[PDB]
RNA sequence: GCAAACCGCCUCUGCCCGC
RNA sequence: GUGGAAAGGCGGGCAGAGGCGGUUUGC
């Protein structure tokens, strides 16, 4: 039922949002998206809505775990400060993306209780991610990384969480 | 009726924030993860900034409440304050009457003199300039945007926080539950680059609307500017650098003959003190 | 024939597609501020004597306007012959109200030929506030005003037939003088600037008793299928009478056109152009 | 008579937000382009700017300057507001709806008033035509690339209005330039006396530096004109260039200067050329 | 031996007047 | 010898009022 409706591109963007207000069908449905997030260990793996397609699938699968957007601001406010450097400013984040890797390293070192799975699969995604743009151009495939992490938030506070 | 022009006095310094600074903005503009209440920016070099609208009327509302005091003690050097009384026209949905606030902007009465000659005796509306029917009094000032000073882009580079988070938490007495919120502010010690010019219109009143705008200065030093002042957030302290004042022969020739006043180690509360005639007396040589 | 088409790269908004009699004027005086009156008298005895220049069509990034002839519309259900009369009507109305053609879809309308009009007008005619804003209390006063503004490399041009001794005399200094003022409207805002290059157009034209004018006509004798145009400009402050001219793609037979000279109180004298620029063209019967 | 077209090239530069409504998805939207959907600043915003300036600055030297330029001392200091009677005793003469502007009412005025000679006049069987051509400003190549890189042009900004007892606050928005922006502007003169030039060029740049302390357009008061001229290039284009077409113009260079570095810092030095020429 | 729970925004305003 | 000549979309308007990063009890 659930990976009917995690269909390909857009497959239920009103319908996960009623079924993740859920708990067998969203495991294993889910984490076969997870895993095809993690199998995508190129970032510039998606020009078209795939991008979009599995952003959904993360932040539905997160929105079933805690996910705190206050826990990761540190990092999300650090995303928009080395975006904010492309603008003619810098175009080396090597320097600071081992700084981005470390908030997160940071963030899951301190996130323990109820709340580790919440930062355990976010964890899992971004990072094969910033294992790409380490070694990468910052003003091309770090334009497809900001843009796939900004629909991963957005796509939270529809689904309600926050 | 007969609008003339003899120069521009400049009133150049620094901002600077003692206690944080929060001049709050919307957001939505295609920003996705950020503090809730975020200071204003500027789009293009991404740095915080305090608008003229801002500090204008910040300036308008602290003297119009200061003239509002004394409706019996300007009136005998200023005419027109006769035409009104000490109050506001809440009490009485209508907009022209013997109340001092007379103006509902959308729901907010603020005092805007309704004709010219009406405000050329008035001594907010002459100073802050009016709108009107037939009459639309302009103002004399224009308070220009204040970015960070060159020193305060070079922190930003270097990496110091410009901003900060400040989290306030509101109890509820009874069951001492918390609602917390966290508030985006500038840091405090920030400092930012401002600008008033002065547009002298008639020699007979600059005196004045001199010893008027450093009067509502020193008001907003004593009050606080933007920001949730009563918990903390205002602590605005001027910083002047120079007076200038810009003649009209300057600008036909462009020969630097301004009259360069100095209160460069001076403060506000110094200005309109004992000196303010020390200071400008070599404008009035040149008037 | 072979023409050099003078194309006009705008710099801002026009208040008009010139016309003919607009252009000639402006080429007018254009040519009294750096050459003086006795090459205007010159340059009205060499257009009388010889070749002389149509009105401005638009154009857009290699696409070459020009207006459609009404040759076509005696003819307009002999040109759809082979259609589905469900689809024929509509195509035969909008092929009657379209103004403009390309350059290959005008050669076919010439010849009596199925064409195509173009889906796209290069310009738009967009209404711009100003105000008149009181000196001393600000107050202000709302008019509306109207312009033509281009896409991005769209543009206005007009074609030349003439000796090339009159041209690179006459009219090729006169159009960088009107590169820096207007053709008409408020060139003290902007308006009628632009940059001029030259090319070659070439239009291929069946040889006949008949031709279609590609400027305004003013003509001596009765045309045969026209479409009549009703303006009178300006010279000098002084206000020119409305001249019943004919508007561009009008047929006419044999006639060479002739413009009239106009006193106006003026000092010199004020010629109004309404010389035809013949291309041949075929007709149905009548 | 036609000598020639001094012709002034530079940028704009909206060193603080600029607004010039048009009042037509933002509440109160600066004026575009409708085929980019880019803003820019018109010719006639810039010229009415300029003129209005200057206007207030001869309506102060009326007395001292009867000499120079007479027909100003046919006009007292002030406004024919209160008696609405046109061409009387003041200065602002001349009612259109209803604002009242200077405007001589001759050609025999208008060629020695110091406005009316650079800016242009109506009249009853007068006509002058004005001296300048002012185009419409529109945004640096170097900005056009950052409308292709996705970035905000515009921004919006929201002021509030707030009571002075009870603090009821009343936003509206207003949208305006993103502060920083460059244009591209040209101002054309028509060399038509070879006498007053200089004179109309220097009251030009003294229109210029009176609006780079005043602003531009908008709010203003508020803090939404702040501009700065960065002159490029100013060119003679003689007569000799229209006839001929062979390129032997007079060409200042500035590159970096003021409009104060320019009016009396380089005017005898960097119109050598100009005022030898003729 | 050291924590783990919940709360993460709430509720009032939003273009006027003038050609 | 130019359907032309003259003409600032702007005058006034604080993104503001209220708000302890808190309390509870165990596994
Ligand atoms: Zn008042
Ligand atoms: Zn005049």
């Amino acid at each position: 039922v659930d990976a009917s409706r995690l269909f390909g591109e857009s497959p239920d963007v009103v319908g996960i949002k009623k079924m993740l207000e859920k708990g067998k069908q969203w495991e294993a449905i889910q984490p076969y998206f997870d895993n095809v997030v993690r199998e995508a260990k190129n970032f510039l793996e998606w020009s078209p809505n795939k991008r979009l397609a599995n952003a959904v699938t993360v932040a539905a699968y997160l929105t079933s775990q805690g996910l705190k957007t206050n826990q990761v601001r540190k990092i999300l406010d650090m995303a928009r400060t080395t975006e904010l450097k492309v603008k003619r400013g810098e175009g080396d984040i090597k320097d600071d993306l081992v700084k981005m890797r470390y908030l997160l390293a940071y963030t899951v070192g301190k996130a323990t209780g109820q709340s580790k799975y919440s930062l355990d699969a976010f964890h899992r995604i971004l990072d094969p991610m910033l294992e790409v743009l380490m070694g990468s151009p910052k003003k091309e495939n770090f334009e497809k990384f900001y843009d796939f992490l900004q629909a991963v938030v957005a796509y939270h506070k529809f689904f309600g969480g926050g | 009726m007969d609008r003339r022009f003899y120069g521009k006095i400049v009133i150049k310094g620094k901002i600077k924030a003692v206690t944080g600074l929060h001049i709050g903005s919307q957001r939505d503009i295609s920003e996705i993860g950020g503090i809730a209440n975020p200071v204003i920016k500027d789009p293009h070099t991404g740095l915080p900034y305090i608008p003229g609208s801002s500090l204008k009327g910040r300036l308008r509302s602290l003297f119009e409440i200061l003239v509002n005091s004394r409706l019996g003690e300007w009136r005998e050097k200023y005419p027109s304050l006769a035409n009104y009384s000490p109050g506001s026209c809440r009490p009485d949905n209508q907009e022209n009457c013997g109340k001092f606030f007379n103006r509902k902007i959308n729901r907010g009465w603020i005092h805007v003199c309704p004709d010219y000659e009406t405000a050329l005796a008035c001594p907010v509306c002459r100073l802050f300039g009016a709108s009107g029917k037939e009459s639309n009094f302009p103002s004399r000032i224009i308070v220009r945007d204040a970015f960070l000073t060159k020193e305060w882009e070079e922190k930003w580079r270097a990496g110091e926080a410009i901003t900060e988070a400040k989290i306030e938490v509101g109890i509820d007495r009874v069951t001492s539950q918390a609602n917390p919120r966290t508030n985006e502010r500038v840091v405090a010690g920030a400092e930012f680059e401002f600008e008033i010019i002065y547009n002298v219109e008639n020699t007979t009143h600059w005196r004045d609307d001199i010893k008027n705008l450093l009067t509502a200065m020193a008001l907003l030093e004593d009050s606080y500017l933007g920001g949730s002042g009563s918990r903390g957030y205002g602590k605005v302290k001027f910083i002047f650098d120079s007076f200038e004042f810009r003649p009209l022969d300057y600008y036909r020739t462009g020969k630097d003959e301004d009259i360069v006043s100095i209160d460069a180690r001076e403060k506000s509360v110094s200005d309109i003190l004992s000196g303010f005639d020390s200071l400008f007396s070599e404008v009035e040589g040149k008037l | 024939p072979k023409f050099i088409a003078v194309k006009l790269i705008p710099k801002g908004p026009f208040r008009d597609i010139p016309r003919a009699d607009t252009l000639f004027g402006a080429i007018g005086n254009a040519i009294s501020a750096i050459h003086g009156q006795s090459a205007v008298e010159e340059l009205v005895d060499a257009f009388v004597g010889g070749a002389r220049i149509s009105s401005a069509f638009p154009y857009s990034g290699d696409t070459y306007y020009l207006p459609k002839p009404l040759s076509v519309e005696p003819a307009l259900e002999g040109i759809l012959t082979g259609l589905d009369e469900e689809e024929r009507y509509t195509t035969a109305k909008r092929l009657r109200k379209a103004k403009y053609l390309d350059l290959k879809n005008f050669e076919l309308a010439l010849r009596l030929r199925p064409f195509t009009i173009p889906e796209e007008i290069p310009y738009a005619r967009v209404d711009v506030p100003r105000v008149v804003l009181d000196r001393v209390t600000q107050d202000s006063s709302i008019y509306f005003w109207e312009e033509i503004r281009f896409r991005e490399k769209s543009g206005v041009y007009f074609l030349y037939s003439g000796p090339r001794e009159v041209f690179d005399g006459y009219i090729a200094p006169a159009m960088r003088f009107l590169g820096d003022t207007g053709i008409g409207g408020k060139s003290t805002w902007g308006a009628g600037l632009f940059e001029v290059e030259f090319h070659e157009m070439k239009i291929d034209a069946p040889g006949s008793e008949y031709s279609v004018t590609l400027s305004n006509a003013l003509p001596t004798k009765t045309p045969v299928l026209w479409r009549l145009l009703r303006k009178g400009g300006w010279s000098f402050g002084r206000r020119k009478p409305r001249m019943t001219f004919i508007a561009e793609g009008s047929i006419v037979k044999n006639d060479p056109g002739g413009m009239e000279r106009l006193e106006l109180g003026l000092s010199h004298e004020v010629y109004v152009y309404g010389l035809t620029f013949p291309l041949g063209v075929e007709l149905p019967e009548g």
